């Protein structure tokens, strides 16, 4: 257990990393598709400030 | 949620219009308390939410008593009569 | 004395699950790549050998313990797309 | 006052008393010893509804 | 013959009675209550003598109970 | 596709392929004699369903309580050490609670099924 | 042995100062009054009381007769449940300050007193994780409102007792 | 105290000859009583209305739980002595009034069902509570296995109440799917105006009480009433109703609900007329009991219906078991026994009940008269505060028809009253056993409460005010 | 693979829709709890499907190895009469079982919208057209799984229930004996 | 009570919204408990999904009813068997 609590930052860290990543990714992708329409695509369904990645994807 | 939800319905209507024979009411019993284990299962995994799985142990436990005392009943009324009719109640 | 007529078939049943252990070790460590079977892996060992597979390229098992990682590993991070659990 | 109350509910345990007698198809006094212990019993009860009352009544007051 | 002389009557020799002609029942009962009487009588000799009880594990990250520190090394 | 689900896949095409062999290769000339349940050679009469003791009901209803209770402690042995000492009580009253039951079971015989017929142990006595 | 979650601090249930919101068994036992011992000794012999006073109003086979032995040992064992019942209840409310508490109050600030110049925890040393404690709490405190119902105790040393 | 007797008494009961029942029966009885006397006090602990959560939030205890809880206990004294105590020393008596072996056990075991409904704080708490009280309340039925009629009513019961206790699941569940919560606390008003909760409460509210019977779903309930043996329907056709109404009024889920009100009207309706042209004495009390419930189930529909409500509850129970009293009373005055499960059958069955036994007449007259509402009994009370939290809240057409199903009901209320005091021909004179003590006095104290239980109506609302507000 | 193994999902549903029908339609009550037993080995599919190969396990355990033993056990032991389905006995069902199957239906799927618009709360019904995304974190370092976190739960946060179960299973127990056994 | 448990014994998917709406409740008092409300809000709204499908509804819409094609970083599937491969 110790062993795996020394391990856990650099591993949340990487996520973390591409977490960030991917989101910023989907939310360009998206205001692109939109780009010519009257949407706003950066306004968050959630009302605090917060960072929400997202759920539910598109199927691909 | 579909699966759980029909076998729910069709379960009670299977138990409401039986004109045939006692065990059928017996199986749509049980078979209610399945489809509504299932419903209630699958939000607890979209919720990552063990209170949803507790009361759906707590249901099976409960499913396996009734039909205890259930078919206990049916023994006690079958004594004093030797035989079911398909009104058998 | 020992009756060895009667241990013939007691014989061949230890012969052959002691046969077919052995061709079936032989058979995971060949499906490993040349170590033993992982096993009682929970999520957290399930994590990562998926890792483990970024790291490598794919090869299963593989393991390297070089300080930094490949540039591919920036970029071959993979989610999953789960179908709607109706 | 708290002697009327003692009296009244004794009287609650005679009119017990008289009607489980005549129930029973029983004269009136037929085990005179059963009218005094009605009568303790339902002035038991009374006197402790009385308490909780007095007690109702000054936690209403200190709350002032 | 051997019949039940009553738990009441005398203790001893009705559980004398019951070794003799209800050994199932007399040494399940026996193995059931001897569990839970030791737990309680036995286990603070054995922290007292034997050895302590262990220190708990960790189930989760330990966050320090503090205020972030400034620090200093690796940066960009 | 892994061995598990493979072989929980071979199982039953096995037997249907043996029942198959049976199938094609024995003879089948049914007939009526042939096609007698057997009791022992001779034929009985068809009967209403035979009255039987109440202890054959009791055994299999008593089996799904005991079962449940057996199987509700899955969990603890599966959560011993995180509940360690607080779910040990817990657990023993909950065995003990079962326990009372199981003594209520004993000690009115309820699986016990009586020989009826008893041999008679009353005096003889003539009346001078 | 340091709580997880906040708590009410001398929170009032009654008309006296709080001494211990989950008094332990030890404790409530220990502060018990003699006039809770002759409640307990009261109940011990009332319902056996009661089992002879009943055959003698309505006797159970038209001619009266003493209840066997085994029935007077069945009253006179679940007359003391009752009577220990009733004693419990009775200190707990001491401990809550719903009853009269003073004497309970000052031995309690003695106790403790003497527990703080042995170095010693204020509610004792747990076998338990504190999540437990938490737990072992939030399944104990006031579970004595259920005396009718099911008995339920404080066994477990935790830090959860409403106090400064 | 109570889980404590149901364990000590399978055990003790399992080492005990069937001789010894009533003995046993007894033992308990003196054991209620204890506990009702000794830890009384404890009402202390919900002085200001001051209210616990229990177990992990799992259950609750206030001032209103506890008089539930108290009058519970009360109602099972009263029960336990009905077979504890022979009412006379015949041999036709034992034929008719013997407990089984199981029974105490099932009616304590039931009784833990009904008071852990009533402390329900969680969903979980509720449906392992009313399964437990189902289960039980199955059982009671069955245990006279020799009576076909009783038999068919077990077996009647199960399948009904175990599709309504299916609709309840199912309505727990849906709540759950919503709010990812299985309790009512988490319920707050901005949660109600944010969302639709109204078809999930109301079947929660349908499935609960179409268990004790409201109309439209109410003759299955009371062709069990009257199939059960006189001594079991006394109990069945109370504990439940008193433990799920409970819980409802406390709960308040279904305020100003229109399904409800109509439902309430319904219920007034059938429960009224439904009982004019019934002829057995049983089917007649169901009724009765219809039209209570109907009136009960008015106060879901406001809040603040603790005193009218425990009013209601508390002198309905005290009514419900005189009748039932002064009707096994009766049977040793009839002609002709109808069988050993319910000796009595038929109203006509009490003509000229007046000339064999006059005070007993004097008794039913009390209790008919307070069912129907006559100042100072009882029941005038209990009716005037419904009434009084009725138009608080704006039900004008709802009281408008309680006041027509009251008058419609005191008919067949009448109707014992009126062949009870008719003439008779052959008429009794003397003889030489009488009714039991114990019982007659018990039977004594109701029609006491009955009579001059107003005499402290104010004291009470003293009371009241400091431990419910 | 991906055809059949996308819609595993809708090939269990629609095979608990032919078995209810035909746990309904038996000539045999045998047969009937032959196929409930089938529609149980179909409700532990789901449940793999779904995540809960546990409970797929205890289902197998608990309703066929025991419920549905009992229910063969009791129909062997027991003399049953049973009509079969005919129209002459059940056609005269058949509008009210059209009603009730569209308005339970339609009603069971809406009662978990939270639209103030009724046709709105059937709609969302038919809304999943997404996929979750599935994401790794690695906060947690014990092999806890559910049947450990049920354990710990039961036993701990709500161990009242746990013995009020025991009450309910001492009635599964006494009950019977009770009502099936003549004493003396 | 069990509630904020996952199915691993941490905190459920929902907890931080559903804590952060207690936080409110807590706070506030019966009349200014709307003030709470956006936080219920992004309580359900985690629970359910609702705007977030309504918001892919839209942009799925207009993505099937364009023919101009689209120049952005990319998603791509991949079988199981090629994580890592290249
Ligand atoms: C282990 C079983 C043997 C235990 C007792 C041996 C008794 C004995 O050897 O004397 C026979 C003797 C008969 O007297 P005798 O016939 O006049 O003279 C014996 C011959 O002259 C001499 O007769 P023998 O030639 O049979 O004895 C020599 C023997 C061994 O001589 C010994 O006694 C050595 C000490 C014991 C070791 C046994 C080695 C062989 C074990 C058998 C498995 C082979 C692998 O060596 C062998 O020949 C082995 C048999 C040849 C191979 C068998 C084929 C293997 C097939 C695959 C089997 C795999 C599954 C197993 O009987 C006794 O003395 C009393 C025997 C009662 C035994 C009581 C129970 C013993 C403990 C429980 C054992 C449970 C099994
Ligand atoms: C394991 C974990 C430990 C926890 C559980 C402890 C169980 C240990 C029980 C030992 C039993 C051993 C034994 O041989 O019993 C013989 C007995 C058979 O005797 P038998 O003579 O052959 O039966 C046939 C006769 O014809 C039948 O003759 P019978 O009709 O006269 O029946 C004989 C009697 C036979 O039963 C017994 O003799 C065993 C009873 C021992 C337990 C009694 C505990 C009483 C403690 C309170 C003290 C009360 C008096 C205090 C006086 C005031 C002090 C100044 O049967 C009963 O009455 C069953 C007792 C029912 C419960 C009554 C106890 C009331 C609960 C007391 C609560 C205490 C609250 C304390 C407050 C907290 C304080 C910190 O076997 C059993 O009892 C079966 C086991 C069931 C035990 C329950
Ligand atoms: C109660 C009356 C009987 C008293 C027996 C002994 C009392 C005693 O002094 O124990 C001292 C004992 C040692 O004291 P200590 O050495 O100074 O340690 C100080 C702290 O306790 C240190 O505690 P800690 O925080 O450091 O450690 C955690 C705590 C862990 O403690 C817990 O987790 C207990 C929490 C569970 C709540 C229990 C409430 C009772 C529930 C009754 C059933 C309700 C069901 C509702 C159904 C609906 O302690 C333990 O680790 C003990 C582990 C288990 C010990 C062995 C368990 C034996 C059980 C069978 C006892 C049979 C006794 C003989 C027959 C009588 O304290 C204990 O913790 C032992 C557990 C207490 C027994 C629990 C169950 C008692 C029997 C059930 C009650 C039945 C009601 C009868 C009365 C009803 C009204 C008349
Ligand atoms: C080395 C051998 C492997 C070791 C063991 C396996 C078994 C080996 C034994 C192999 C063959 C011997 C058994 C063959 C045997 O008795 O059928 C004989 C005929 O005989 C042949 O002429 C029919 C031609 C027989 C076909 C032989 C196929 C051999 C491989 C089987 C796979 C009797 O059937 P039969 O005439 O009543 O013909 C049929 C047949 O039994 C049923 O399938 C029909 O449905 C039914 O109508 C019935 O009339
Ligand atoms: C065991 C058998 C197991 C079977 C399971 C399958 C069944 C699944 C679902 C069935 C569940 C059980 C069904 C029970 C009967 C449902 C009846 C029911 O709930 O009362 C209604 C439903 O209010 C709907 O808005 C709901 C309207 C109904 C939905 C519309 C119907 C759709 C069908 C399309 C054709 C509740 O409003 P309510 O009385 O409070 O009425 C009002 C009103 O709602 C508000 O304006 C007021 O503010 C409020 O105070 C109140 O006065
Ligand atoms: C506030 C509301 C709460 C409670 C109010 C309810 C009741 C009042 C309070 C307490 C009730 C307790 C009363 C105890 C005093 C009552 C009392 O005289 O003894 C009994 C009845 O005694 C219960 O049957 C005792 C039964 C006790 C249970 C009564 C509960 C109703 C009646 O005497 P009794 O002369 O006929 O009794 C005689 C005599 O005892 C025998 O020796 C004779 O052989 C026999 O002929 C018999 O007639
Ligand atoms: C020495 C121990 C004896 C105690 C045993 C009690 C057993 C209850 C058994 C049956 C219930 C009968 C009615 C209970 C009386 C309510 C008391 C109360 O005032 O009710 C209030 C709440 O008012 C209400 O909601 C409305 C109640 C509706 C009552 C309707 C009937 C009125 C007619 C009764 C006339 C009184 C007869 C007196 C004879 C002299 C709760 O009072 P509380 O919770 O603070 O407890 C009291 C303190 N106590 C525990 C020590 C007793
Ligand atoms: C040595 C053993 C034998 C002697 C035992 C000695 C015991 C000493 C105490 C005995 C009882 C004295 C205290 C209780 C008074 C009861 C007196 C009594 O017997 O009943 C009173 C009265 C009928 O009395 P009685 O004149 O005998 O008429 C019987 C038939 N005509 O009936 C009534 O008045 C009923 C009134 C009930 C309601 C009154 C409420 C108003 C307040
Ligand atoms: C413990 C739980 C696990 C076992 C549970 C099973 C309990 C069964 C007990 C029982 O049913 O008692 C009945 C039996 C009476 O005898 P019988 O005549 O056969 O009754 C049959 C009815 N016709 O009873 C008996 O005769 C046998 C039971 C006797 C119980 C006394 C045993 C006392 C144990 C003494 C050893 C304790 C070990 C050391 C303890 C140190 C601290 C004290």
């Amino acid at each position: 257990l110790w062993a795996r609590i020394y391990l856990m930052p650099l591993l949340q860290a990487e996520e973390d990393r591409q977490t960030v990543r991917r989101s910023i990714a989907q939310l360009e992708r998206e205001k692109e598709i939109m780009k010519g329409t009257g949407f706003d695509v950066d306004k968050s369904v959630y009302n605090d400030g917060k960072f929400h990645a997202p759920a539910l994807m598109i199927p691909p | 949620m579909f699966i759980g939800t029909i076998i729910l319905v069709l379960s009670f209507l299977g138990f409401v219009f039986n004109r045939r024979n006692i065990i059928l009411a017996f199986i749509c019993l049980e078979t209610m308390l399945l489809g509504i284990n299932l419903i209630l299962l699958r939000n607890s995994v979209l919720f990552d939410d063990i209170s949803g799985s507790l009361f759906a142990i707590v249901i099976i436990i409960l499913a396996g008593v009734e039909s205890a005392i259930g078919l206990s009943l049916l023994v006690s009324y079958y004594r004093l009569r030797g035989v079911i009719n398909s009104y058998g109640i | 004395a020992i009756p060895f007529e009667a241990l013939l078939p007691y014989g061949i049943i230890f012969g052959l699950l002691t046969a077919g252990g052995g061709a079936m070790q032989v058979l995971h460590v060949y499906r490993n790549g040349g170590v033993r079977d992982r096993f009682a892996i929970d999520q957290w060992d399930s994590q990562m050998m998926e890792r483990d597979l970024r790291l490598n390229g794919g090869q299963g098992r593989k393991q390297v313990d070089q300080a930094t990682a490949p540039e591919a590993f920036k970029h071959n991070h993979v989610w999953k797309s789960e179908r709607p659990l109706i | 006052a708290l002697f009327t109350s003692l009296v009244g509910a004794s009287g609650l345990g005679f009119a017990t008393k008289f009607l489980s007698n005549k129930i029973r198809l029983k004269p009136a006094g037929y085990y005179p010893l059963g009218y005094v212990f009605s009568g303790v019993a339902w002035a038991g009860l009374g006197l402790v509804l009385h308490n909780v009352h007095q007690h109702s009544l000054e936690v209403l007051e200190k709350k002032k | 013959i051997n019949a039940n002389p009553g738990f009441w009557n005398g203790p001893f020799r009705y559980l004398r009675w019951s070794a003799h002609n209800r050994p199932h029942l007399f040494f399940a009962f026996a193995i059931g209550i001897a569990g839970p009487v030791a737990a309680l009588t036995l286990t603070p000799l054995r922290r007292k003598y034997l050895y302590p009880d262990h220190s708990p594990l960790p189930q989760s990250y330990p966050l320090p109970q503090r205020a972030r520190e400034q620090l200093t090394g690796f940066d960009d | 596709m892994n061995t598990f689900i493979i072989f929980i896949i071979l199982i039953p095409i096995v037997g249907f392929a043996l029942l198959a062999v049976n199938i094609l290769l024995a003879v089948y000339k049914p007939y009526n004699e042939k096609l007698g349940a057997f009791e022992c050679g001779l034929t009985s009469f068809n009967q209403t369903r035979l009255a039987f003791n109440a202890a054959f009901i009791l055994v299999a209803i008593l089996f799904l309580p005991f079962d449940l209770e057996i199987s509700t402690l899955l969990p603890y042995v599966m959560s011993i050490y995180l509940v360690s000492n607080y779910g040990f009580t817990i657990v023993l009253l909950f065995l003990l609670i079962l326990i009372i039951g199981f003594v209520y079971e004993i000690n009115t015989n309820a699986l016990k099924i009586n020989k009826h017929n008893k041999p008679n142990t009353d005096s003889l006595i003539y009346k001078l | 042995s340091t709580p997880l979650v906040k708590t009410s601090v001398n929170y009032s249930y009654g008309d006296y100062p709080l001494i211990d919101a989950d008094p332990h068994f030890k404790r409530v036992v220990g502060y018990m009054r003699p006039s809770d011992y002759g409640v307990i000794g009261l109940a011990t012999a009332a319902l056996p009381a009661g089992i002879c006073f009943a055959e003698w109003l309505d006797p159970v086979k038209g001619k009266f007769a003493r209840p066997s032995v085994k029935f007077l040992r069945v009253a006179t064992m679940l007359g003391f449940a009752v009577g220990f019942g009733a004693a419990y209840a009775r200190s707990s409310l001491r401990f809550f300050g719903v009853t009269e508490n003073a004497r309970e109050y000052k031995k309690d600030e003695a106790q403790m007193a003497a527990r703080k110049a042995a170095g010693l925890e204020p509610y004792g040393t747990s076998s338990l994780t504190p999540e437990l404690q938490e737990i072992a709490a939030k399944n104990s405190a006031h579970s004595i409102a259920g005396l009718f119902i099911f008995p339920w105790f404080n066994f477990v040393n935790h830090p959860y007792h409403g106090r400064e | 105290m109570l889980i404590l007797a149901i364990i000590s008494l399978i055990t003790f009961v399992s080492m005990s000859k069937l001789s010894d029942n009533r003995a046993i029966i007894r033992l308990i009885n003196i054991y209620l009583i204890l506990v009702l006397v000794l830890d009384s006090f404890l009402y202390l602990l919900f002085l200001n209305n001051q209210t616990y959560t229990v177990m992990g939030e799992l259950l609750i205890f206030n001032s209103f739980t506890f008089y539930i809880d108290m009058l519970i206990y009360f109602i099972m004294i009263v029960i336990s002595s009905l077979y504890g105590y022979n009412l006379y020393n015949n041999n036709l008596y034992k034929t008719l009034f013997e407990p089984k072996k199981e029974l105490i056990i099932l009616f304590l075991i039931n009784i833990l069902g009904a008071l852990l409904i009533v402390h329900s704080n969680d969903f979980i708490t509720l449906f392992v509570a009313i399964e437990l009280q189902s289960y039980s309340i199955y059982l009671i039925t069955a245990i006279y296995n020799s009576s076909y009629k009783a038999s068919k009513a077990s077996m009647l019961y199960f399948f009904m109440g175990g599709i309504l206790s299916i609709l309840i699941a199912y309505s727990i569940n849906t709540y759950y799917s919503v709010l990812n919560s299985y309790t009512l606390h988490s319920l707050d008003s901005l949660i109600i105006n944010t969302l639709d909760l109204n078809l999930i409460l109301i079947a929660l509210s349908l499935g609960l009480l179409f268990k004790i019977g409201i109309a439209p779903l109410h003759k299955w309930l009371i062709s069990i009433y009257e199939n059960t043996p006189i001594l079991i329907t006394i109990y069945i056709s109370l504990i439940p109703k008193i433990s799920i109404l409970s819980y409802l009024v406390l709960s308040n889920i279904s305020i100003n609900s229109l399904v409800i009100s109509i439902l309430a009207i319904l219920t007034l309706l059938v429960g009224s007329v439904g009982g004019l042209l019934q002829i057995k004495i049983k089917r007649l009390l169901a009724f009765s009991g219809l039209t209570n419930a109907g009136y009960m189930m008015l106060l879901l529909l406001l809040n603040n219906n603790e005193f009218s409500y425990l009013y209601y509850i508390t002198q309905y129970s005290i009514s419900h078991l005189a009748i039932f009293m002064i009707i096994i009373f009766s049977i040793y005055y009839i002609n002709y026994i109808n069988n050993q499960y319910n000796p009595i059958i038929y109203v006509n069955q009490l003509k000229g009940l007046i000339h064999d036994n006059a005070y007993l007449v004097l008794s039913m007259a009390i209790v008919v008269f307070s069912f129907i509402g006559i100042p100072p009994l009882l029941g005038f009370f209990g009716k005037l505060n419904i009434l009084m939290s009725i138009l608080n809240n704006g039900y004008y057409f709802i009281s408008i028809v309680l006041i027509v199903a009251s008058l419609i009901s005191a008919l067949y209320y009448l109707y014992l009253l009126n062949v009870s005091i008719q003439d008779k021909n052959n008429i009794l004179i003397n003889s030489n056993e009488t009714v039991s003590s114990v019982l007659s006095y018990i039977l004594s104290s109701l029609i006491i409460l009955i009579t001059f239980g107003f005499i402290y109506n104010s004291l009470i609302i003293d009371i009241f005010n400091v431990y419910f507000n | 693979m991906m055809y059949l193994t996308y819609y595993f999902i809708e090939i269990t549903i629609f095979l608990a829709i032919l078995c209810t029908i035909f746990i309904i339609s038996a000539k045999n009550p045998m047969v009937s709890i032959l196929y409930m037993i089938a529609l149980f080995v179909i409700a532990a599919m789901y449940l793999y499907l779904i995540g809960l190969g546990i409970f797929s396990l205890l289902y197998i355990m608990i309703y066929i190895g025991a419920i549905a033993v009992l229910f063969l056990f009791i129909i062997t032991l027991l003399d049953i009469n049973s009509t079969e389905l005919s129209v002459k006995s059940n056609i005269r069902d058949l509008p009210l079982v059209l009603i009730s199957l569209i308005v339970l239906t339609i009603s069971g799927l809406m009662i978990y919208s939270n639209d103030s618009i009724l046709i709105n709360k059937l709609l969302e019904a038919f809304g999943n057209d997404y996929n979750t995304i599935i994401t790794q974190d690695w906060f947690n370092i014990e092999n806890t799984t559910l049947l450990t976190t049920i354990g710990n739960v039961l036993l701990t946060n709500n161990a009242f229930i746990l013995l009020v179960l025991a009450i309910v299973l001492l009635l599964g127990i006494i009950g019977p004996i009770s009502i099936t056994m003549k004493h003396k | 009570t069990a509630a904020g448990i996952s199915l691993t014994g941490g905190r459920n998917r929902c907890f931080s919204e559903w804590q952060s709406f207690m936080h409110c409740t807590a706070k506030t008092d019966a009349k200014s408990r709307a003030q709470c409300l956006p936080n219920f809000e992004d309580y359900m709204e985690c629970l359910h999904h609702t705007k977030e499908k309504a918001r892919l509804r839209e942009i799925e819409s207009v993505l099937k009813q364009k023919k101009e094609g689209l120049e952005a970083p990319p998603v791509k599937v991949i079988p199981v068997k090629a994580i890592g491969l290249v």
